[PDB]
């Protein structure tokens, strides 16, 4: 059978005339599924056993069963991926290698009641939910902005005003910093089948901000359709709780001050006027501090400008090149 | 009175390094250890502060 060899080097052929064809959109994987176990790919060889939490950005259309994409490592290469249909075809599978996969135990207990696999035992139910394994992300990921205090409160005013200073000259050319002020954190990954498509619904939804929430989205989508990271300076996001499963998933920098006793002195340099929200500082620190970093991807860990701009210019410079 | 300066600063410093390493399990030098990085990030915080507002917006 020789087909097979044809179509072997047919995909290739096409993935390696044009090394400049863009990426058209991106989805995040969270299935730590070994690609190598099973060898039902296109072309011959071992793929690419991606982990979880990984940014694969798609980039072609071959067929329905699987695609082509990028990911995020340095010098990336070209490989497979699975369809999330694909993907979740195969999950069934994996627990049929087991003598059962539903309600028949057999703790010998065979002859007697066989029970076929009904459609509850399938992916037919759990449908209240239904988690695709496939999140789709952006084609750049972008950068959210916690701490140290409240945001914007004169102090985190100051702070990343200068942070942002740096970023915008020395990636001039290569960054986009704009400031929203609508809220972030009322908005799931699906709520209704069209939510809010229209705004003279007049209902409980109607007057509520929700044409704002969602409509950043895919607005800055169309600017990372550049590829360029995106920080904004809104007065909600105040932990990375509701952000680590938000559609945006974007990068988060620990920026804290070490001490607490500290953030009281610079709240003294001002004098008065801090009692709005003092309170509040006494423990905001603290929010991002007593729970774990991990949302946190990179740490900044410096008390001063100079070397906190190194670090973060150090971070973006590298996972500039990922995507690349 | 060579011998005995060596053996009275002999004495005075057995006897004061154990008063040393007595005192040290309170934790005096701490408060000391703990004022320092105190004073070196505030300068280094009031700074940052002082010339992002001269940055202007």
């Amino acid at each position: 059978e020789s087909a097979r060899r044809e179509v072997e080097s047919q995909a290739q052929q096409q993935l390696e005339r044009a090394k400049h064809k863009p990426v058209a959109f991106a989805v995040r994987t969270n299935v730590s599924y070994c690609g190598v176990l099973d060898e039902e790919c296109p072309v011959q060889g071992s793929g690419v056993n991606f982990e979880a939490k990984d940014f694969l950005h798609i980039k072609e259309k071959y067929s329905n069963d699987w695609w082509i994409g990028r990911l995020v490592k340095e010098g990336g290469d070209i490989a497979f991926i699975p369809s999330p249909q694909r993907l979740e075809s195969i999950r069934l599978k994996q627990e049929q290698k087991a003598r059962r996969s539903g309600n028949p135990s057999s703790l010998s207990d065979i002859g007697n009641r066989r029970s076929p696999p009904p459609s509850l035992a399938k992916q037919k139910q759990k449908q209240a939910e239904h988690v695709p394994p496939y999140d789709v992300v952006p084609s750049m990921r972008p950068v959210v902005l916690v701490g140290p205090s409240l945001k914007g409160y004169e102090v985190t005013d100051m702070m990343q005003k200068a942070l942002f200073d740096f970023l915008k000259h020395r990636f001039d050319g290569r960054i986009s910093i704009t400031r929203v002020t609508a809220d972030l954190s009322l908005a799931k990954r699906s709520v209704l089948n069209n939510p809010g498509k229209r705004t003279i619904i007049e209902r409980s939804s109607a007057r509520s901000s929700i044409a704002e929430v969602q409509s950043e989205i895919e607005r800055i989508f169309e600017l990372a359709k550049s590829l360029q990271l995106v920080v904004l300076d809104a007065d909600t996001i105040n932990h990375p709780a509701q952000l680590a499963k938000t559609s945006l998933a974007p990068i988060i920098v620990f920026v804290k001050v070490s001490s607490p006793k500290v953030l009281q002195r610079l709240i003294r340099s001002r004098g008065k006027s801090q009692m709005k929200h003092l309170t509040v500082q006494m423990m905001a620190y603290d929010k991002l501090v007593q729970c774990p970093p991990e949302s946190f991807d990179v740490i900044l860990d410096e008390n001063q400008l100079e070397d906190a701009c190194e670090h973060l210019a150090e971070y973006l410079e590298v996972y500039w090149r990922a995507t690349h | 009175s060579f011998f005995v300066l060596n053996l009275v600063l002999g004495v005075l410093s057995g006897e004061f390094s154990k008063e040393r390493e007595k005192a040290k399990a309170r934790g005096d030098f701490q408060k000391l250890r703990e004022k320092q990085q105190l004073e070196e990030d505030l300068k280094g915080y009031l700074d940052w502060i002082t010339q992002a507002e001269d940055i202007d917006p």
